[PDB]
RNA sequence: UUUGCUCCACACAAUAUAGAUGGAUACGAAUAAGGCGUCCUUGUGGCGUCGCUGAACCAUAGCAGGCUAGCAACGGUGCACUUGGCGGAAAGGCCUUGGGUGCUUGCUGGCGAAUUGCAAUGUCAUUUUGCGUGGGGAUAAAUCAUUUGUAUACGACUUAGA
RNA sequence: AGAACUGGCGAUGCGGGAUGAACCGAACGUAGAGUUAAGGUGCCGGAAUACACGCUCAUCAGACACCACAAAAGGUGUUAGUUCAUCUAGACAGGAAUGAACUA
RNA sequence: GGCCAGCAUCAGUUUUGGUGGCAGGAUAAAUCCAUAGGAAUGUAGCUUGCCUCGGUAAGUAUUAUAGCCUGUG
């Protein structure tokens, strides 16, 4: 068909902070549809993918990922935190990334 | 030629008014207006849809179309004998405000396989209608 | 402490900068209102400044002292051949 | 959801709305604010005509094309309360604003295109029957916007194209009803209602 | 807080020289058991010789409305501080419970009189049993035979940030 | 204190057709028509039957109750206006320098002139609103009639008369010069 | 200044992404009021109906979507053309005529898939520029130096010179 | 300017009070996870454009301790309250309430 | 067997849901049921005066062709 997706829709916010201190290693994540913690927690331990492109081939491909996981909720508006294996850059505050359905639990 | 006065339909809190709960314990259900008890207090009571007899804020209900004749004061044996003669279930089950309400439950209730059937059905029809336009 | 005596300000602050002109040609920034009634005629003209002379002439101003008298004024020479004609522009109102 | 939201700006507080969209462009949003002149500020014309002339009154004392600059139309008055709650001095900040467009009237690019409205920021759905509101249209001419009289030429000519267009679209409308309404009570209507749909 | 309404039952100490001391009595609105102990001891200690070290709580228990679900027409007298001086008030009230009406008389001395929970002293609440003895124009017009009214400009609320129609105020 | 419901009841003659919607009111009547926008009162109009209308307010306080019957009082001036018309009369007053007033027409604009007010050279100019109507009554000195079926337009078109007449550093206590309004009724 | 410049189609390289992953889906006005349908004497008219959110509508099945057969309709849609009208606020878009061609899941069939080994974005978008192809189009100026004084500290400015 | 008791700064970073030696919270080896303090949750800015009853419209509103100021005296602005008198035996203005004096 | 990962079964710490059995109080208070008394913001009935042949208006009337309140069980 016409679509293909098979992850839900997602933004990169900003790190967990204070009013003048942040943490990199913790990201606000914000999902499409969700607006509850109650709703939110269907997505903890949902793998998730940060997807850009690179000038540069290595392996056989232009096209380089970033690995994290949800971990807990965080307010009350259905955001999420969230941990990657590497930190995701600063310059990624506004941009998409994939929330898989694996591991699931249906 | 005479007087012509466009006249509003506002819905009256009033006794024997039926209510729709929105917020809370018993949401979703039907209840009536038993008595007044300030500008934004009403005491309300539904039997049918087992909604205890309470005093409620009127932020927390949605004022219907719908209005039986019940004295102030009524107690909940009254309430329930009353209610049962109007009909308001069935009144209420008539009307597209109610149809719309158990069409949304009815579509989050589907299954992957009847999406399924549904795109199907919704193409064969498709097909109909568009013959017929042209 | 406040200047010991008031004296009014020297120069107009209306004419800043005094900066050379863009071009040796000075802009026209403003255009008698239209009035559609009329026949079209142009608003302008283009000539080039010669000198000064002087004129005598009477005078035709009832209560004034030198009134039906003759006074000598001073006078400025614009020699203006006809201008051509060359093309036409039109423009549209927008909200900038 | 739309990868571009176009925002009616009639009827809306302008610093309700200003949070809002600041709030959306930083998240990675595209906004479009048409109709900039028929914003409302609560409070009556006075106070918001002194309210600007104390803004007029601050300015550098050594040169003025230093000191804070006074934009008078009414795109750029939302624009300031827009830029004052975003961090726009920063690189994070300059791309956020890049990602927003004020227009007065609607432009040709999106007349056509869908308007939407933000109810948080409604001045009917906020401001209690009776309290007093000004229009930004008419206090940006005030101060010394010149061009009202040629948007609102501009917007009558708008609205009668528009109304063509409806006028078109809702006869349409009622015979594709129709045709809808007479493939109604088959085998496989029927199955579509018990499904929901 | 949401407050409920305790009896407490207290007593001076018995001695060798006065045994089986009197038994005093009074009504307390509280958030909880211990607020209120405090509470009885505050005004036991205004009205006879006696405080805490020297005395006993015989008994504290929580009333239930003996009607919950009935609308009740309240008369409340009440002793605050104002900032310059005390004032005697008497209001009234109309709700289904004494502990209702109780909460919503200091939200109303707190909103048009800045009267915190510290500064007033509930002397008397009871039932104004029949009509016409009703002395507040407020309460008075809810009273009148087949009351109706509308709610106009009803102000939906929007669970998403955008529109795609110009809502209505209707009902 | 928030009152529950208030309301006023406007009484429409035999002559008299009124329509009112969206808060746009016209009344119709022998002597003519008139109209007013009240989209800023916040009110409801119903109509009892071709004889009686009421206006309500709900849940109100203390200052948009007091607008209730303003609004009663306007469309009562309307309803009379269109049925028996409002007709003020102004005297001239002056000590030594008689008041000469004239009708005038300055590029079709129907002005009113004044002439010699307390021997000035100046020419006092006053428009004449739209359906005001302006005779100098006879068997009466220094009587000026203005008729129309506006309250308002009839009474501010008189008073921008009395205004234009005001003395200047003087004493106006013993300058009593000027044109007043002497009589405020009905044309029938 | 050694065959340069420009537009068109694809051929290969390099370059980069403030961040495609079914569809930005077009009346205006009022909100103490309106939308839609219908009727008449066409109005500030009568009657019916709707709201109480887009939780919608549209689209949506096939090797990221193949190769073939038949039935019922004469519809739906893509591409390249073509008729006409409209759009100047930044129009660069919208609508329409005609035929050609591919697909059609509206219905019924027949073959193909594996092994990427139990997941690894598993690569399907648009930004700019450069080097080779061939199908067309067009054959200039500015500056220095000299000169002028309506100009001028120097630059700049204003004039002239095949 | 000079004393008394205690806690502090000096000798001390860290979270909060925009900013500050002394205030609030809490005192410090290098890291991970969880929960909090004081202070906050429209946007800048992490967190409810949360819920509930009222009050306030200012042609110089107001907005949080230390703290970065305002008084006496006044207002038929609006809100609640105290006392007294008139009023069903029709008051007040010219058919249901009204008058006066005070309080915050 | 070096680098990076997936799942299952456990241990330590912690976070967020569904669900079961008991205890206490005026052995919750209510609702509900039975019974006695009472009233009005007075239901039926009845009288009265105008009333576009039934609609109000005010007197009587305490459950009747609506109901409510209080006590006791
Ligand atoms: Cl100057
Ligand atoms: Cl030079
Ligand atoms: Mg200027
Ligand atoms: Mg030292
Ligand atoms: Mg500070
Ligand atoms: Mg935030």
């Amino acid at each position: 068909a016409e679509s293909h997706r098979l992850y839900v829709k997602g933004k990169h916010l900003s790190y967990q902070r204070s009013k003048r201190v942040n943490n990199p290693n913790v990201s606000l994540i914000k999902i499409e549809g969700v607006a509850t913690p109650q709703d939110a927690q269907f997505y903890l331990g949902k793998r998730i993918a940060y997807v850009y492109r690179a000038s540069k081939e290595v392996r056989g491909s232009k096209i380089r990922v970033m690995w994290g996981k949800v971990t807990r909720t965080h307010g009350n508006s259905g955001v999420v935190r969230a941990t990657f294996r590497n930190n995701l850059p600063a310059k990624t505050f506004g941009a998409s990334v994939r929330i898989f359905l694996y591991p699931s639990n249906i | 030629t005479d007087s012509i006065v466009k006249a509003s339909n506002w819905r009256l809190v009033e006794v024997g008014r039926v209510v729709l709960i929105k917020k809370g314990q018993s949401a979703g259900k039907l209840a009536a207006i038993v008595e007044i008890i300030d500008q934004k207090k009403v005491l309300i009571d539904g039997p049918k849809a087992g909604v205890p007899r309470q005093a409620i804020n009127l932020g927390q209900v949605v004022l219907t179309p719908l209005t039986f004749a019940l004295p102030r004061g009524a107690r909940t044996a009254t309430v329930s004998k009353k209610w049962a003669a109007a009909a308001v279930c069935e009144k209420w089950a008539a009307s597209s405000w109610a149809k719309k309400i158990a069409q949304r439950e009815r579509r989050a209730a589907l299954t992957d396989f009847e999406r399924f059937q549904v795109m199907v059905l919704r193409k064969q029809k498709r097909y109909t209608v568009k013959k017929a336009l042209a | 402490s406040h200047r010991k005596y008031e004296a009014p300000r020297h120069g107009h602050l209306g004419f800043l900068p005094r900066k050379r002109a863009a071009s040796i040609r000075a802009r026209v920034k403003a255009f008698p209102k239209d009035d559609r009634s009329k026949p079209v005629a142009l608003t302008s003209f283009l000539g080039y400044k010669a000198g000064m002379t002087t004129i005598v002439r009477d005078l035709d101003r009832p209560g004034s002292k030198f009134h039906k008298r003759e006074v000598v004024e001073a006078v400025t020479v614009v020699d203006t051949p006809p201008v051509v004609v060359v093309g036409v522009v039109g423009y549209v109102e927008t909200p900038r | 959801v739309e990868p571009v939201v176009v925002i009616d700006g009639k009827g809306h507080l302008v610093g309700r709305l200003a949070s809002v969209v600041a709030k959306q462009l930083l998240n990675g949003q595209k906004i479009v604010v048409v109709r900039a002149e028929e914003l409302n500020i609560s409070g009556e014309f006075f106070r918001n005509k002194l309210k600007y002339h104390d803004f007029l009154r601050k300015a550098t004392a050594f040169n003025k094309t230093r000191g804070p600059f006074h934009f008078r139309a009414p795109s750029r008055i939302f624009y300031k309360a827009l830029r004052g709650m975003v961090s726009h001095k920063t690189a994070r900040g300059k791309a956020a604003l890049e990602r927003l467009k004020v227009f007065e009237g609607i432009p040709p690019p999106y007349d056509k295109k869908k308007r939407v409205v933000v109810p948080q920021a409604l001045r009917v759905l906020r401001l209690k029957p009776g309290r007093k509101y000004t229009t930004l249209g008419k206090l940006s001419t005030s101060v010394g916007w010149k061009y009202e009289d040629v948007v609102a030429k501009l917007e009558a000519k708008r609205k009668v194209s528009s109304a063509e267009y409806y006028a078109k679209k809702r006869a349409f409308t009622k015979k594709v009803a129709s045709a809808n309404a007479t493939a109604a009570e088959s085998d496989v209507a029927k199955q579509l209602a018990a499904l929901g749909y | 807080a949401h407050f409920k309404e305790y009896q407490v039952i207290g007593r001076r100490l018995p001695t060798e020289s006065v045994p089986e001391p009197k038994l005093f009595r009074m009504r307390i609105f509280a958030s909880n058991e211990v607020i209120a102990k405090s509470r009885y001891w505050y005004f036991l200690q205004k009205l006879h010789k006696v405080k805490k070290a020297s005395g006993e709580i015989v008994s504290i228990n929580q009333i239930n409305e003996a009607h919950p679900t009935k609308v009740k027409n309240f008369g409340v007298w009440v002793r605050y501080d104002s900032r310059s001086g005390t004032h005697n008030m008497y209001k009234e009230i109309r709700d289904v419970s004494r502990v209702a009406a109780v909460e919503t008389l200091y939200q109303d001395m707190a909103a048009r009189h800045r009267a915190r929970f510290r500064s007033i002293h509930i002397l008397k609440v009871a039932e104004i049993e029949k009509t016409a003895d009703v002395k507040r124009q407020y309460v008075k017009q809810f009273l009148t035979k087949d009351l109706k009214f509308p709610l106009p400009h009803r102000v939906q609320k929007s669970t998403k940030t955008f529109s795609y129609k110009r809502p209505s105020t209707f009902y | 204190m928030k009152y529950i419901q208030t309301e006023q009841q406007i009484e429409v003659p035999e002559g008299v057709t009124v329509s009112i919607k969206s808060r746009i009111v016209k009344v119709v009547g022998p002597r003519g028509t008139l109209t007013k926008n009240l989209k800023h009162i916040d009110v409801t109009f119903t109509k009892v039957n071709n004889q009686l209308i009421k206006v309500a307010v709900h849940n109100g306080g203390r200052k948009h109750v007091a607008a209730l019957r303003t609004v009663k009082s306007l469309v009562d001036n309307m309803i009379t206006g269109v049925t028996k018309g409002y007709k003020y009369k102004m005297r001239y007053v002056y000590a030594h320098f008689p008041i000469n007033v004239n009708i005038v027409e300055k590029d079709g604009a129907k002005f009113i002139e004044v002439r010699n007010f307390l021997g000035d050279k100046k020419i006092r100019n006053v428009p004449v609103r739209d359906g005001v109507t302006i005779e100098f009554s006879t068997n009466v000195k220094d009587e000026i009639v203005l008729s129309g079926n506006s309250v308002e337009d009839v009474s501010q078109n008189a008073a921008d008369l009395q205004q234009i007449c005001r003395v200047r550093n003087k004493d106006i206590r013993k300058f009593l010069d000027g044109i007043y309004v002497s009589h405020k009724g009905f044309i029938t």
